[PDB]
């Protein structure tokens, strides 16, 4: 029943900007946390931003802080990631994740999720 | 400028209270003007020179115009090593409250600054109600005074444990407690609070004060705003004023757990994936195990849950290196059964005993029990420790079993720390130094592991110690009781292999004797005559 699905990716270039989105199914969006995690060309998962259920708290890995913003719309069951000042190193498949449900846990990159989307590719080529 | 930030946040009334405590603790009234002086500097503070200067340095540089050698943050670690009618008449109330505040602040060093501000507000409320009242201010005041002394003892614990052991251990402790307290919350929420709690505690243990009051205020801010995701017990707490609201969430009771929760075994014992999950995110993975175990078990002490998590961690470290990990750690829950049962039986047996004996004879039984184990401790120390352990009995055994282990843990942990502080400054037992040295999950079990000392040679008979005088009839119940409890400890040191049956028969004789002569018309004569029949009674029983 739980369903996450990323959108909003494609090719962009240095200096530029892009917004990602995620729609939710299964259990209610409002009651849980949401997470954006990424996978660069030769690496595993980097956990880059977190958000609490009400939207009142956010956290950012150093490597994206200042430049990124996470936020949500509980009415639309939709998570957003607003990316500005994009660099070469922001190339990655971006996913979104949550720990809603009583599904199995899956640990990777130093944290654990229960569900993840299929993940959208962003390329930041000069 | 931090001094500004905290001025703007804390306020003025709270700022001034806060400066009142730390300054007072460090110096032992004359410099109270200096605290009002600091506020004037703060308004000055908000690019003036001496402004945006480091908070501790400005305090550290100043008061020390008491070593003062380096005046830096590496000096602070060295520094840490070194009448109803009249009361109403004072009610400038602000001056009257301020003198009252200094005195509590002056009396104890490790009081948690934020809590101190709260008690004062309650003290004001009672006076405001009482003057209109024709007379019960004194009961309200007594209530508040009694609560404060315990906090200074718990805080000493918290900070020493953080110095003794790393934040990993403190975070883990916190995770265990908040999961119990807030089961319906998910893991990411709990983790958020612990990082915040730890910082506020780490700083006040640091003694910066300063930010932790602001950090406590923000933390209290956060909860009430986000109740939806925390606890269904927060509503009332979260309609009060700030110092009350905050102190109140510290005290809020445990929320109910979600119904039909799954078994932890799938995802911690039934999954092929766990060695991989452990390797990808070890401390997070372990943290979540503790979250899941804790939230299901409010009837467990925090330390117990820390043993279980430790056990589990130890099992993954060996099992994940073995041939078929899955098999190797399949039995791990069978390991948790004895760890859970040792404290439960111990609570069961001691409450059984307390129930059947009452507080006073319970204390007498413990007195016998611990004297034999450690006969080298001084008689006043054995009396006070046993006396306090007995009260633990009366506070906790009233509660059903589900509430017993956390209560015991709460009060027993303060006793054992006070005890260990005493032992360090005048050691008498190697076994005790070791139990005091050992890790927090093992402190109480080590103490539980003490045996009778079979080497101890009996104290020679002395007559005075087992003779009572008529003056004893004038004493309060506490002091009369202590009198006989001193005799008992001395009796045990003189007859250390005597049965607890023979020992208790004599102690009751001491009781019957004091009872009888304190009713007599001529006391002095009763105490001399019947004093002979006591000597012959103990001789009959014990020789």
């Amino acid at each position: 029943e739980v369903q996450l699905q990323e959108s909003g990716g494609g090719l962009v270039q240095p200096g530029g900007s892009l917004r990602l989105s995620c729609a939710a199914s299964g259990f209610t969006f409002s009651r849980y946390w949401m997470f954006w995690v990424r996978q660069a060309p030769g690496k595993g998962l980097e956990w880059i931003s977190d958000i609490n259920s009400g939207g009142t708290y956010t956290r950012y890995a150093d490597s994206v802080k200042g430049r990124f913003t996470i936020s949500r719309d509980n009415a639309k069951n939709t998570l957003y990631l607003q990316m500005n000042s994009l660099r070469a190193e922001d190339t990655a498949v971006y996913y979104c994740a949550t720990n809603s449900g009583d599904g199995k846990r899956y640990c990777s990159g130093g944290y654990c999720y229960r569900s993840r989307g299929q993940g959208t590719l962003v390329t930041v080529s000069s | 400028s931090e001094v500004a930030h905290r001025f703007k946040d804390l306020g003025e009334e709270n700022f001034k209270a806060l400066v009142l405590i730390a300054f007072a603790q460090y110096l032992q009234e004359d410099h109270v003007k200096l605290v009002n002086e600091v506020t004037e500097f703060a308004k000055t503070c908000v690019s003036a020179e001496n402004c945006d200067k480091s908070l501790h340095t400005l305090f550290g540089d100043k008061l020390c115009t008491d070593c003062c050698a380096k005046q830096e943050p590496e000096r602070n670690e060295c520094f840490l090593q070194h009448e109803v009618d009249v009361m109403c008449t004072a009610f400038n109330e602000e001056t009257f409250l301020k003198k009252y505040l200094y005195e509590i602040a002056r009396r104890h060093p490790y009081f948690y600054a934020p809590e101190l501000l709260f008690f004062a507000k309650r003290y004001k409320a009672a006076f405001t109600e009482c003057c209109q009242a024709a007379d019960c201010l004194l009961p309200k005041l007594d209530e508040l005074r009694d609560e404060g002394k315990a906090s200074s003892a718990k805080q000493r614990l918290k900070c020493a444990s953080l110095q003794k052991f790393g934040e990993r251990a403190f975070k883990a402790w916190a995770v265990a407690r908040l999961s119990q307290r807030f089961p319906k919350a998910e893991f990411a929420e709990v983790s958020k609070l612990v990082t915040d709690l730890t910082k506020v505690h780490t700083e006040c243990c640091h003694g910066d004060l300063l930010e932790c009051a602001d950090d406590r205020a923000d933390l209290a801010k956060y909860i009430c705003e986000n109740q939806d995701s925390i606890s269904s017990k927060l509503k009332e707490c979260c309609e009060k004023p700030l110092l009350e609201k905050s102190h109140c969430i510290a005290e809020v009771e445990n929320d109910e757990m979600p119904a039909d929760l799954p078994s932890l075994a799938a995802d911690f014992v039934e999954s092929k994936d766990v060695c991989k999950n452990y390797a990808e995110a070890k401390d997070v993975f372990l943290g979540m195990f503790l979250y899941e175990y804790a939230r299901r078990h409010p009837d467990y002490s925090v330390v117990l849950l820390l043993r279980l998590a430790k056990t589990y961690e130890t099992t993954l470290e060996k099992c994940c290196a073995a041939a078929d990990p899955h098999e190797c750690y399949a039995k791990v829950f069978d390991e948790f059964k004895p760890l859970v049962e040792e404290p439960q039986n111990l609570i069961k047996q001691n409450c059984e005993l307390f129930e059947q004996l009452g507080e006073y004879k319970f204390q007498n039984a413990l007195l016998v029990r611990y004297t034999k184990k450690v006969p080298q401790v001084s008689t006043p120390t054995l009396v006070e420790v046993s006396r306090n352990l007995g009260k633990v009995g009366s506070k906790c055994c009233k509660h059903p079993e589900a509430k017993r282990m956390p209560c015991a843990e709460d009060y027993l942990s303060v006793v054992l720390n006070q005890l260990c502080v005493l032992h360090e400054k005048t050691p008498v037992s190697d076994r005790v130094t070791k139990c005091c040295t050992e890790s927090l999950v093992n402190r109480r079990p080590c103490f539980s592991a003490l045996e009778v000392d079979e080497t101890y040679v009996p104290k020679e008979f002395n007559a005075e110690t087992f003779t009572f005088h008529a003056d004893i009839c004038t004493l309060s119940e506490k002091e009369r009781q202590i009198k006989k409890q001193t005799a008992l400890v001395e009796l045990v040191k003189h007859k250390p292999k005597a049965t607890k049956e023979q020992l208790k028969a004599v102690m009751d004789d001491f009781a019957a004797f004091v009872e009888k002569c304190c009713k007599a018309d001529d006391k002095e004569t009763c105490f001399a005559e019947e004093g002979k029949k006591l000597v012959a009674a103990s001789q009959a029983a014990l020789g």
